[PDB]
């Protein structure tokens, strides 16, 4: 392709490298998706003399888009639940406990107490983290 | 002197494994197959 | 529920499976088997080509020998021999034989068929007129083979082989139940039946029974008839063994000594089978329940005489069909559906391709289900596909098939009454 979306050209290169690493892996003889959570997988099956991925394409296109629609209904609801009493505070209390931050306290902080190439890197990593 | 002989270029005989000699064949090994590409 | 007294149904008979035949599991339809036939005479595939090895024929004892230099006169009806010469004849059985003439005599001028000529020649052999003979070639001839020193027409006899084959195809069979809802519902209310499952059972059962029955029939169909030819007692009834006729029992009376006569013939038939196939003495018999009842009641071991109850081998056809092992040598099965009374014997080797008769399943008992919306009544059924075949060389009479290719499936022409691996015996007089 010509990478029309030049916007992500450097990111595309990062994905190409990772994708190539997977192509070079011995992760074969696997019937399972090898997935647990996150991104929605589907049978875009290609690089073989059957081309079933076309059905997969048409499914995503023709049915656009109950995945995100449901997601909206859920999120919109989530916000509407938070809008009421008690739910409001339960969220606040949880958020506050998850991230507690006060005068001169510690923030989430990278603790590099395990082996590293060099203490110099440990400082670089912490500076980047900040 | 026994011979192998050969096929008559008759795809039927070839597929069957028939030749003019002393020994029949199993049949042609299959090298693979090609499915017409799908239009974009 | 006016004192329901339970219910009855028929039991399902057992099967001999494929214990005595090839099983060839397949992963594709239409498989193939090929074979090599050692052959000589400079053209492996030709009319008149001669095979180097065969269970029923003697070798050409003078092929690499004196026959290389000269032809021998053939024996023929009405001709006269010359004392000291050597004549050739290929017999219908026992094959190539070279006979030196001890006398100057003629051979059955009235003979017609080869069978008649062979018979007279055999008599002349018994008589000492014709004697088996072979010799190598004078060395002074051998010396110039391949045209040396100006000589001609002196090639060495040559050998080679011909590879050819046979193929099979799977035929199939299917049945449906076509039953009703209302009946099934009533049955649930009478015996607690599912009335689909019972039908499933019936259909699958029938299919399996048919197949196994078909194999047995093919065994009977292709088997050669025993108490014939080389296994025949000349004063006998040709193919049938009696108890009411002293010829088959060497004058026996007294069952303890009489019944053993059958065992004797069985061995003879089993041995001839080895003679026919070149593999080994028959190792299995299937027979009518009446035959087995006799076998199970006689001491089959070697002893003075002995008789008792039929306890030696299971005799029922209600638990099994396998009676046991005869003398520790042959697997005895019961032909639970024998049409008359008899028994077939045969040999099956450790090599699945060494059996004479082969079963080769590809698809089996696939269930099918649905319903017809016009009345919504259920439809259920099952499908099987397999194919069977026969051993190349099962006929044995012919050294080779036409066109280097043949169906491996049985047919009348291919195998009725011809199969080297099995022999039939008719039984009467029990």
């Amino acid at each position: 392709k010509f990478n029309v979306l030049s916007l992500f050209a450097p990111w595309a290169k990062m994905d190409e490298r990772n994708f190539k690493d997977q192509e070079k892996e011995d992760l074969v003889s696997i019937t399972a998706p090898k997935l647990d959570d996150g991104a929605r997988e589907f049978e875009v099956s290609s690089n073989e003399a059957a081309s079933p991925y076309n059905a997969a394409f048409q499914t995503i296109f023709g049915s656009y888009e109950p995945g995100m629609k449901t997601t909206r209904e859920l999120i919109d609801t989530y916000r509407n639940l938070m809008n009421n009493y008690e739910v409001d505070n339960a969220v606040s209390e949880i958020v506050s406990d998850a991230i507690v931050y006060e005068d001169d306290t510690e923030v989430v902080a990278l603790n590099l107490d395990k082996s590293k190439f060099s203490p110099k890197i440990k400082n670089m990593m912490l500076d980047e983290f900040s | 002197a026994e011979i192998g002989g050969d096929h008559g270029y008759n795809a039927t005989n070839i597929a069957a494994g028939q030749t003019s000699g002393a020994v029949t064949q199993i049949g042609p090994a299959v090298m693979g197959m090609v499915r017409r590409a799908i239009p974009n | 529920g006016p004192a329901v007294m339970g219910m009855v149904r028929r039991a399902i008979p057992n099967l001999i499976a494929f214990d005595i035949c090839g099983v060839q599991p397949m992963n594709s339809p239409t498989g193939q088997v090929f074979a090599l036939r050692a052959v000589y005479g400079k053209d492996p595939v030709a009319a008149g080509a001669k095979e180097a090895f065969h269970p029923m024929y003697g070798p050409d004892a003078m092929f690499s020998g004196q026959g290389a230099a000269k032809k021998f006169p053939a024996l023929a009806a009405s001709t006269q021999t010359t004392v000291g010469d050597i004549y050739t004849h290929f017999f219908q059985e026992t094959g190539t034989v070279y006979l030196q003439a001890s006398v100057q005599v003629t051979i059955d001028a009235g003979a017609t068929d080869a069978a008649k000529l062979d018979a007279e020649i055999k008599k002349q052999m018994e008589a000492g007129a014709l004697v088996e003979i072979a010799e190598g070639m004078a060395t002074s001839i051998a010396e110039l083979q391949e045209g040396f020193n100006g000589s001609t027409d002196n090639p060495w006899n040559e050998m080679g082989f011909r590879i050819d084959k046979q193929v099979i195809e799977a035929k199939s069979r299917q049945l449906k139940a076509a039953y009703s809802i209302e009946l099934a519902q009533d049955l649930r209310a009478v015996h607690g039946m599912d009335a689909d499952a019972e039908l499933s059972g019936i259909l699958a059962t029938e299919i399996m029974l048919e197949i196994n029955r078909e194999v047995v029939d093919w065994i009977n169909y292709s088997a050669q008839v025993g108490k014939s030819g080389m296994t025949l007692t000349p004063g006998s009834k040709a193919g049938v063994f009696d108890f009411q006729d002293p010829i088959d029992i060497r004058g026996a009376r007294w069952a303890g000594e009489s019944f053993k006569a059958l065992l004797f013939q069985i061995d003879k038939e089993a041995v001839e089978i080895a003679r026919q196939t070149g593999r080994g003495e028959g190792n299995f018999i299937i027979a009518s329940r009446n035959v087995v009842n006799v076998l199970a009641s006689v001491d089959t071991g070697i002893s003075y005489a002995a008789q008792g109850l039929a306890t030696g081998f299971s005799t029922d056809t209600t638990k099994s069909v396998f009676a046991g092992v005869l003398g520790g040598k042959y697997r005895v099965y019961i032909d639970q559906y024998a049409k008359q009374d008899y028994f077939t014997v045969g040999y099956k080797g450790p090599n699945e391709m060494d059996a004479g008769i082969y079963y080769a399943p590809y698809v089996a008992l696939t269930p099918l289900r649905g319903s017809d919306p016009k009345n919504f009544q259920p439809v259920m059924g099952f499908k099987t596909r397999y194919g069977i075949g026969i051993n190349p060389f099962a006929e044995s009479a012919a050294q080779a098939p036409a066109s280097r290719i043949q169906s491996g499936m049985p047919s009348i022409l291919n195998s009725l009454g011809k199969n080297a691996y099995f022999r039939r015996v008719y039984v009467k007089g029990i």
